[PDB]
DNA sequence: GTCGAGTCTAGAGGAGCT
DNA sequence: CGGGCTCCTCTAGACTCGAC
């Protein structure tokens, strides 16, 4: 089985490449394999043997189609055909008149002609327009919806709005939520939204009903850059503004309809009222609502066939409606590991405020004989003060001083006629100090400058900072740094003569983004290394800075993320919802909790068409010193399921250095680039990564992120910028660059892409936005272009993963279903009799994508070191690594002892292939 | 100055110099602690009550005797009871009573009677504090929790209660670094950790955390297990007696270390005093009846003041303020002249030393929001 | 009886046998439960507060509970000897050396306070009169009884010593009759020291008899003198600008002998503590479902309870479901202030069900109103 | 009337992921 | 020209409203 190309690269199995390519094919001929030896043997690959792997054997499911590219086709046509049937009803579809009055009933309204409100118990529509309103002071829960279907208009009233009641129970459930669910097909403005509060869509096994996004449309169509939104924002070559618009839908709609501009409540009842007020103004936010349910529907009717036009292979819409049914299961312990996070938070934010509101007290004695003018850390602040404003005896004796004494003081608190109406806050304490501290009347108060933290900008004077032996010193023109007294004998980040400070020079901190960027805290993560190596330290000495530090980066994550992860809408299943698998499994737990959190996912949130979400694509992983950092763990799979899933081993590498290889000859490797790519291991420490992590000496994280960022427009200023960090040269930048050379191909294909008068993925050939064509910018935004191609690239891998996922789990009866996809990883929640037909199916769908890039592109083969996964890991927690354990400081006993979640394993394809028998049926 | 000796000068120590000693302090053979120092110990004794008690569910209060039966154990080295008219030697090791060195054996006696209370349901708490005596004779007051956990889940509510009473004793503390934990066994390998702070000698074991099993609550009840078995979910299991003991005499000379111009920053929950009154110039009867009021205002609704108007030994502002903050005092309320025309008191604060005005009317409860707010 | 009411309620504890009136008088065991040493610590709170927070010049003492020993023949409290010295030995000698250097057991808080004299002494500049207040367990002989005595050593100028005593005497009986239901059970009488010098006893008719619970003697500057047999000027007080030996009046009581009192002083078979001394003053129950959401109602309104000082018994977190009726029987012999029952109707407007002991008489009332109106009956009962 | 306190809103830097 | 996002806290600024 063992085949080997005219480069000798070990190519697919003979069996494999049979069913894959089929017999035949064309060569490339003589002349590209002269091309690609003369190649590989200037950059010295040619030489070097090749150990064989052991050869693969599988009865692949038979691909349907004349070749790939038809099976493909086919298989996204069968997965999006009744969702387009459905997205073409509401464009053709004509609304009655808007009712006069809305309904105050409980339930779903149905509006008909002339306003007749009757209440159903469902929309039941194949297509539907939606919005939800929530009100936020009642929590996270559905206050009121409206929602536009063909020939009808839909309102749904929560009963925490019709009913009035002291109080309702904290934990959701899916009575709580809308009822809105063969195929349907469900239409918002940010439908994820629109998504996660429907009772509906937490049921453990999966539904049919798909959201499409009309702004996931938009930034697909005519999306807009984050450098470009800034610009169009602030005007709001420049001729793409009149063809791209902000993602908020009264912008949408001035564009891609441009009637009469859509109106908003002024006083945003729902986000700034509370339910008394929404049950008071009840009509005009219903009117308002109304409203934004009929802008979006007509922004999706000229959205619809512009997206079509501009993304035409199946495959991309059949993974933008895959993509947006994302599903985390987890249990009892999520409420666990809240509380212990935000315990543990709070003994380390008091334990840190501590020090900083006793170095506050000990700061406000300086006050007394001015000597605040002495300190080198707090001279600059408010040392004010305010005056006040203004507009034995006996028995009988004894009981009379008492009463006298009593009357005297009552007396006195009768005078409050001089007092003024509003309480002068803390007028005897310094002007830095009274900002520290909230005032008196605050619902919130809490003795001494509760409100100071590290984050503020007199902290890193509280505790007297020191770089290198130098005070710092906040410039708001330059951010952080340091006075050097004697005014130009240190060297740094140079003397910025703007601050202008009497006799000192203000030199930056060293940043790790270059002298560009401004210095905005201390406390930052980059400066623990240099707090530990003594340049960074603290007035008081001892490990208080430090442990300061070290304190930062434990809370750091949870500060920014705890109300995000706190409020994260978890809907608890009752015992009647969860599966009969999860009841009878020995480890069900019967008193326990168990539910799910559908990520708010808006599926091609960028205009390389990534999905994007607030949390679950940001969660950090899991680690030994984070607070908090166990969040993916806690994405515990229920009794009786696995979460089996694999990563892409050098996706975009991989893509870039196929497109390069295709655009010099036929085959793979053609390129010293696609040559260096292919012959490598991670298990071996050879691969692309490690292979430049050794020559410079840094980790295999940190080699991915020096490889991208050279690839994908590092230009000199980041060539020379690493230098300098790395040695204390632009020479070396140019001699880096120009190693014709290793990678000329790659980026002649990936200019002649973008440059194209209509820039299209190599693979589904979708369009890039209106906003970035060469129509409309004139060489502009080239680094976003260009990038564009393989970051796009990997969307259409993701696309195809997806799709062919979903017909392997459906042709063969896998009981797992989608559970989250970052950026370029697919978790599935896996029954545990399907854990290693999962396996299989994934090793097999990434054979399958690979061989479709590499034949869209003309190669018409695949090598056999990128056939497969390296590993696909069998897990029963969302984690990294299945044999990590967390021991994170809100955790310190593990996985393994506090929540009792054993380690997994990582199989490659032999070990999967021995245990299926190489076959995916049972 | 060193740290004894403001503690003697400001009366929260006791006893001759050479009972201020190191070694005569950790001793407890004499009465260490002055006037302050009892109304310290008595706060920090309150906040460990609330902490271990009010607020935890199912711990009890449990109050047992000085003296032990009087059984002839070989290993006990504690002091005998002798009634003096009885000798005006075989049987006094035989049958005379023993001061009790731990207030385990309460607990364990006390133990059928709590499990009554809680209608035996599994888990509880005794808790106690009192004075055991040890052979040195000195008097230590042992504030001791003892948890019946059941077997099941002996090690989780052992961490938990480490992890609690560390968390505890760094709250009241300035340096919550100086309390840490470290894990120990016993002569028979019993499993256990030791809480400590590091006093400027070394560390001191404050409380000790060990995991006994079966057998020492056998020990008391040589009968049925009927009668001891408690009720753990469905299934009756004997519970697993952890004794989560600390030494409140030695807590309270840690916080005296840990608090300490020359201020103890005692926490605002367990100072001594808290509010102290002054006088005005003149006229000093309107002034004094005005402090008289307010004091009684003050007094009754739970606030500990120190009237220093009464005082009739002249003293400069100076001289006030330095001795109010090495005896902790939280707030100084002055009232002059100028209170009896628009009700206007000047207010300072330990913690600070910023002097500010209030009126009269609202100074109870400013004084009540921030002591409540305070122990949060 | 009294004696099975308070033992099946934890006020009372021990063994059947050790339940006798000369047990508990004797106290040579625990003769107080959980409920019992909360209803002590309450009136131990209420003295301290009384005689020591709203008095002039009272000040804490504590002392050891052991004595240095004098081998006085009058001295028939038990002695501390070491185990590890009558080990060595296995007989006249013996003895001699156990006589003469073994401390014994405190008989009475009078000594401490005259140790602790000096420092009080120095921290009121010398200022007379002053108190010095002590609240400690005292060691008699029946095995060995303890009390826990409440006593307040007061010293005083020669001049208006009697004067004092009868404003002392008038003060406790007033303090006593505060807390009373039957204010009548509590008299005073006169009495004479042994050494001819007069006192006071304060009684409660007991229903055996008038058991002395505390008692006031004029004992002058004697005891002063042994405790102090140096230098006059160190033992001296200042009385306005003179300077003279202050006369020693003794005033102790018993609150173990009290907490008895108050006991058969209050006392359907309800209790009817006084509201400054009752152990349990709320009681926290729950009606029907919801369980999940009224325990998490119950827990909030628990937790606002206990952060302003409101002694509260979960009820609701029992497992054992009985009639209403049952439950405020139990209450009131446990001498529950007030029952607050939480219900379904809570959930939809706040209104909770309030039983107050005293009337038997049922209310509602709003969630956000309980603390503060128990916080005011309270405050109520304590001023008044 | 003029001053002074609340109240959104914009930008900047840091921290997560891929 | 590393990219592409997400959200947070912190602070400067303009605007509004009330109080004397
Ligand atoms: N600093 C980074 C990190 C990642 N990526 C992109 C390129 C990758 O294809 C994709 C996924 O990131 P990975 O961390 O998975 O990178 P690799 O796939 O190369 O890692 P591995 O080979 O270990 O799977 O994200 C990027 O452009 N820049
Ligand atoms: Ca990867």
């Amino acid at each position: 089985q063992l085949r080997h190309n005219p480069l000798d690269i070990q190519m697919l199995s003979r069996g494999l490449h049979e069913q894959i390519f089929g017999q035949g094919g064309e060569m490339p001929g003589e002349a590209a394999v002269r091309r690609s030896v003369e190649h590989l043997q200037k950059h010295g690959l040619w030489g070097q043997p090749a150990v064989p792997l052991p050869d693969v054997e599988l009865r692949l499911p038979p691909l349907y189609g004349d070749n790939l590219d038809q099976h493909f086709r086919l298989l996204a046509q069968k997965q999006s055909l009744p969702y387009l049937e459905a997205a073409n009803l509401l464009l053709q579809a004509q609304l009655p008149p808007k009712p006069p009055a809305w309904a105050w009933a409980e339930g779903w309204t149905r509006y008909g002609p002339e306003g007749e409100a009757v209440p159903v118990a469902i929309p039941e529509e194949r297509a539907l327009v939606f919005d939800v309103e929530v009100c936020l002071a009642e929590g996270t829960c559905p206050t009121l919806a409206v929602a536009i279907s063909p020939s009808a208009w839909y309102s749904w009233c929560s009963q925490r709005l019709v009913e009035e009641r002291y109080s309702w129970t904290s934990q959701l459930s899916p009575a709580d939520l809308i009822p809105l669910e063969q195929e349907q097909l469900v239409v918002g403005h940010n439908v994820s939204f629109d998504r996660a509060h429907i009772r509906e869509q937490y049921l453990i096994q999966g539904s049919r009903m798909r959201f499409l996004d009309t702004m996931s449309m938009h930034m697909a169509i005519s999306g807009l850059s984050s450098f470009q939104r800034s610009l169009w924002i602030a005007a709001k070559s420049w001729d793409w503004l009149d063809i791209s618009s902000v993602n908020s839908l009264a912008e949408v709609h001035r564009l891609y309809v441009g009637g009469p501009p859509l109106e908003k409540e002024p006083r945003e009842l729902f986000v700034k009222g509370t339910m008394k007020d929404i049950r008071e103004n009840f009509q005009d936010l219903m009117q308002y609502c109304a409203q934004d349910v009929w802008a979006t529907h007509e922004v999706f009717q000229q959205q619809l066939p512009l997206f079509l036009e501009r993304c035409p292979h199946p495959v991309t819409l059949a993974g933008m409606l895959e993509m947006g049914v994302s599903y985390l299961p987890v249990n009892q312990n999520w409420e666990r590991y809240l509380a212990e996070a935000q315990g543990t938070y709070e003994e380390l934010q008091r334990e840190m405020k501590k020090s900083l509101m006793d170095l506050a007290n000990d700061a406000c004695q300086l006050l007394s004989g001015e000597r605040y003018k002495e300190d080198p850390w707090l001279w600059d602040l408010e040392w004010d003060l305010q005056e006040f404003k203004q507009k034995p005896c006996s028995e009988e004796e004894e009981f009379q001083q008492d009463v006298m004494a009593r009357a005297c003081l009552q007396k006195l608190k009768g005078t409050t006629e001089l007092l003024p109406k509003r309480p002068q806050h803390l007028p005897g304490h310094p002007g830095w100090y009274r900002k520290l501290c909230p005032r008196l009347d605050d619902p919130a108060w809490t003795p001494g400058p509760s409100l100071l933290s590290l984050q503020m900008r007199v902290t890193p004077k509280l505790m007297a900072l020191t770089w290198d032996g130098f005070p710092l010193h906040y410039s708001e023109r330059h951010g952080w740094g340091y006075l050097v007294p004697g005014r130009s004998y240190h060297h740094g980040n140079g003397p910025y003569n703007d601050v202008d400070i009497p006799g000192c020079w203000f030199f930056k901190l060293p940043h790790k983004d270059g002298n560009s960027c401004n210095v905005g805290s201390p406390f930052a993560k980059d400066f623990l290394p240099k707090m530990e190596d003594g340049t960074l330290q603290a007035g008081p000495g001892g490990a208080s800075g430090p442990r300061a530090l070290e304190i930062n980066k434990m809370i750091s994550f949870w500060r920014n993320a705890h109300k995000r992860i706190s409020s994260q809408m978890v809907v608890w299943l009752p015992r009647s919802a969860l599966p009969r698998a999860v009841i009878r499994h020995p480890d069900y737990d019967e008193e326990g909790l168990y539910g799910a959190i559908l990520p708010q996912v808006v599926t091609a949130g960028t205009i390389t068409r990534r999905a994007v979400e607030p949390t679950w694509l940001t969660a950090s992983n899991a680690r030994p010193d984070r607070v908090g950092s166990e969040l993916k763990a806690m994405v515990q799979a229920p009794p009786g399921y696995t979460l089996v899933g694999a990563d892409v081993d050098s996706q975009e590498l991989w893509i870039a250095a196929v497109l390069g290889d295709a655009h010099f000859a036929g085959m793979h490797g053609c390129t010293a680039f696609g040559w260096m790519t292919l012959q490598g291991r991670k298990s071996r420490g050879t691969d692309l990564h490690s292979k430049t992590a050794t020559t410079v000496g840094i980790s295999r994280e940190h080699a991915k992120i020096f490889n991208y960022g050279r690839i994908y427009g590092a230009g000199q200023p980041f060539a020379e910028r690493l230098l300098m960090q790395f040695n204390h040269a632009a020479e070396k930048a140019q001699q880096m660059y120009a190693a014709g050379g290793t990678e000329s191909e790659m980026f002649n294909k990936l200019e002649s892409i973008a440059t194209s008068d209509i820039p299209r993925t190599p693979v589904l050939g979708c369009c890039i936005s209106r906003a970035l064509e060469p129509s409309a910018v004139q060489e502009e935004f080239m680094t976003s272009r260009v990038n564009w191609v393989v970051q796009s690239s990997a969307v259409d891998y993701l696309h195809l993963m997806l799709v062919a996922m979903k017909w392997l789990f459906e042709e063969f009866a896998i009981d797992g279903r989608f559970c989250i996809s970052i950026h370029d990883e697919v978790r599935y929640l896996v029954r545990e009799e399907d854990r290693y037909r999962a396996a299989l199916a994934l090793q097999i769908t990434n054979l399958l994508t690979r061989c479709m890039f590499a034949y869209k592109l003309g190669l018409n083969d695949l090598p056999q070191s990128v056939a497969f996964f390296s590993a696909v890991d069998i897990d029963r927690c969302l984690r990294k690594e299945v044999t990590m354990d967390c021991k994170t400081p809100s955790n310190p006993t593990g996985m393994e002892r506090r929540y009792g979640i054993p380690q997994g394993e990582a199989l490659d394809i032999y070990q999967i292939i021995e245990l299926t028998k190489g076959s995916l049926e049972k | 100055e060193a740290l004894v000796d403001l503690c003697r000068r400001r009366h929260f120590f006791s006893g001759t110099p050479q009972q201020l000693s190191t070694a005569a302090l950790l001793s407890g053979c004499h009465a260490r602690f002055g006037p302050l120092g009892v109304e310290l110990r008595k706060n920090l004794a309150s906040q460990w009550w609330s902490s271990m008690v009010v607020f935890r569910e199912q711990v009890f209060a449990v109050d047992s005797l000085h003296q032990e039966p009087g059984s002839s154990q070989p290993r006990d080295s504690a002091f005998r009871l002798v009634s003096p008219e009885s000798i005006r030697l075989e049987n006094l090791l035989k049958t005379s009573g023993k001061l009790r060195a731990t207030l385990l054996h309460g607990a364990l006696e006390h133990y059928v009677n709590c499990l009554d209370l809680v209608n035996r349901k599994l888990p509880f708490g005794l808790a106690q504090i009192g004075v055991c005596f040890h052979p040195v004779v000195g008097e230590k007051t042992e504030a001791s929790l003892v948890w019946f956990t059941p077997t099941r889940t002996s090690s989780q509510w052992l961490d938990f209660w480490l992890r609690h009473r560390l968390l505890w004793w760094r709250k009241f503390a300035m340096s919550p670094s100086n309390f840490s934990s470290a894990d120990c066994q016993d002569e028979l390998g019993r499993k256990g950790s030791k809480l400590y702070y590091s006093f400027p000698w070394g560390k001191e074991p404050i409380e000790t955390l060990w995991n006994l099993g079966d057998q020492e609550l056998l020990h008391t009840y040589p009968g049925n297990v009927s009668t001891i078995q408690g009720r753990d979910g469905r299934k009756n299991v004997v519970p697993c007696v952890l004794s989560v003991s600390g030494d409140v005499d030695l807590g309270t000379l840690a916080y005296l270390y840990d608090s300490f111009r020359k201020v103890l920053k005692l926490h605002p929950c367990l100072a001594p005093i808290k509010v102290a009154l002054d006088v005005g110039k003149g006229p000093t009867v309107e002034l004094r009846q005005v402090c008289q009021g307010l004091l009684n205002e003050l007094l009754e609704n739970g606030i500990s003041v120190w009237p220093g108007y009464s005082e009739t030994v002249h003293s400069s502002l100076e001289q006030l303020h330095s001795k109010y903050d090495e005896m902790s005092v939280l707030f100084s309320v002055l009232v002059t002249e100028t209170t009896l025309e628009n009700g206007l008191i000047q207010l300072r604060s330990r913690d600070t030393t910023m002097k500010e005005m209030m009126h009269i009317s609202k100074l109870r409860d400013f004084l009540v929001k921030y002591l409540a707010s305070a122990s949060n």
